[PDB]
């Protein structure tokens, strides 16, 4: 029994198939001009001239409602946030206020950092980000890399996101890490924005949300 | 009693069902003649698991107020949960007689008719529901497809 | 002369906890008796 | 002497010295923060002597002379919950909560009193 549980803990010959990983970091396509079943799963607002900002606000609200329509638990306000730097005009509150008009802006080094620190082991399943290519082209995020880990010490690369034209909410469920659970299990998530569109300098963040599974008398 | 009702609701929204029920019984004791307090107390009781006592409190409420839409709504929901559809049919029939312009009543009436098996009643009530309101029509469309 | 303010007894937490406990077993006594 | 005999867990003689103190000061000067201490300490001795009626009487008297006192209302809740006068207990306890919202024992006392009242 002792030997067998060690073997289950440490499978020597059982696991390693050929040891032939390609080792390149996998790249995710975010374009919204091609219609596919997989993209529809990750892209919610639907594929479509540039819409007017009031149309962007309208579709911003509809995407929030659609994402919240399904059986879900929102724990966006259940974690600590620490961006790389402020600009004294708008903290991350306007990023997490679920309002298109307001937004958060960083100001500092080019490799902008957004830190998400958790208090308890929460199993995130759907990662939601809203982008606005036409509304914020100057500060649009063009290159996104999402990390993972249990602590600031052991942060590791998870996925790439290249932005070409996404004027809507982006849903990011995770399946590569754990196929059995179809969800991510970490306590430490950080985001990087190393470069912007048309050689930008800073970056806004219109929306951000975290998803987890589980008449009257006045 | 308003403070007691508020304490009961505040306990209810946080999940402390037994504490909420403790508050609601006191709220009922302060004012024995009520309907919404009785409905909330019965809801708390069925949350605990006492379905029969919840039914008795609901019956007392409906006896006290023969014309109470919310009490009959809760009657129907509990009977649907308890698989007592034989009396639930007349409960929703009286309810939809009470409120003719609410699409929610038509939806539940048609759903219960479909569960019983009257296809014509189900399709008629669901068609009325689509005509009245298109906002919640997404569920109504699925109810049509399953019935058809 | 400056008379001192006399000391005042205070209702401790321990005795009130003891009494509240005793009340809990007090109510627990007849609930099984009723059954 | 009454307070120190109380602290020495010897209540019977503390009561006689406090009774003598009350009777000396009974005739003169009901006010001026002296009789208040006398009745409060004497009521505390009765609540520790397990005799409750005269303790309730003295606490009611001192409450008449001073209403803003969270400790007094907490003691009234204690004494009334010791007996089966639940309504007076909860009333005085809510008064104590009103005077001071952040009371440690009072919250548990209110919970127990409400549960007993519901089960009654």
């Amino acid at each position: 029994g002792i030997n067998k549980v060690l073997d289950h803990l440490a499978p020597s010959e059982l696991i390693k198939p050929v040891k032939s990983c390609h080792n390149k970091p996998s790249v995710l396509v975010l374009d919204d001009r091609i219609v596919d079943a997989a993209t529809k799963d990750l892209y919610v607002n639907g594929f479509q001239q540039n819409p007017t900002p009031e149309n962007l606000q309208h579709m911003f609200h509809q995407g929030i409602e659609i994402l919240d329509s399904a059986r879900m638990i929102n724990v966006t306000h259940l974690a600590l946030w620490k961006p790389s730097s402020f600009k004294l005009g708008n903290p991350v509150d306007f990023a997490l206020d679920d309002n298109y008009d307001t937004f958060w802006q960083s100001d500092g080094g080019q490799p902008h950092q957004l830190d998400i620190m958790f208090s308890k082991r929460m199993d995130i399943c759907v990662m939601a980000i809203f982008f606005s290519m036409i509304a914020d082209e100057s500060y649009a995020p063009s290159l996104v890399k999402v990390y993972a880990g249990h602590s600031p010490s052991d942060a590791r690369f998870y996925k790439m996101l290249e932005v070409r034209n996404v004027n809507g909410w982006v849903a990011l469920r995770f399946l590569d890490n754990r196929e059995d659970d179809q969800l991510l299990k970490c306590q430490f998530i950080r985001l990087l924005f190393p470069v912007n569109h048309e050689n930008g300098k800073d970056t806004h963040l219109r929306g951000i949300r975290l998803y987890v599974p589980s008449a009257i008398l006045r | 009693y308003n403070a007691y009702y508020g304490l009961g609701t505040s306990a209810m929204k946080l999940g402390q069902y037994e504490e909420a029920l403790l508050y609601f019984e006191k709220a009922r004791s302060i004012n024995p003649v009520n309907v919404v307090l009785i409905c909330c107390c019965g809801g708390s009781l069925e949350k605990l698991g006492y379905k029969e006592k919840a039914l008795q409190y609901y019956e007392l409420a409906c006896h006290l107020q023969p014309t109470s839409s919310l009490s009959k709504y809760k009657m129907g929901q509990l009977l649907y949960s308890m698989t007592r559809y034989n009396v639930a049919l007349q409960t929703f029939e009286e309810l939809v007689k009470l409120v003719p312009d609410d699409a929610t009543a038509h939806y539940l009436l048609g759903q219960t008719y479909r569960i019983v098996g009257r296809k014509k009643d189900a399709i008629k009530e669901l068609t009325v529901a689509m005509n009245l309101d298109p906002k919640g029509n997404q569920v109504i469309i699925d109810e049509l497809q399953k019935c058809h | 002369m400056i008379r001192r303010a006399p000391t005042t007894l205070q209702l401790s937490h321990d005795d009130v906890t003891s009494l509240i406990d005793d009340l809990n077993e007090q109510k627990l006594k007849q609930q099984l008796n009723i059954e | 002497m009454g307070v120190m005999y109380f602290k020495k867990n010897e209540f019977v003689k503390a009561k006689k010295y406090l009774k003598k103190a009350l009777e000396v000061v009974k005739d003169l000067d009901p006010s001026s923060r002296t009789t208040i201490s006398i009745q409060l300490n004497l009521g505390h001795t009765y609540r520790k002597l397990n005799e409750n009626e005269i303790a309730i009487k003295c606490f009611r008297c001192v409450l008449e002379k001073n209403d803003k006192n969270s400790e007094i209302h907490c003691s009234l809740g204690y004494l009334y919950l010791k007996t089966k006068k639940l309504q007076k207990a909860i009333d005085h306890l809510h008064k104590s909560l009103y005077l001071k919202p952040n009371n440690s024992s009072a919250t548990a006392l209110l919970k127990n009193a409400l549960e007993l009242n519901v089960t009654l």
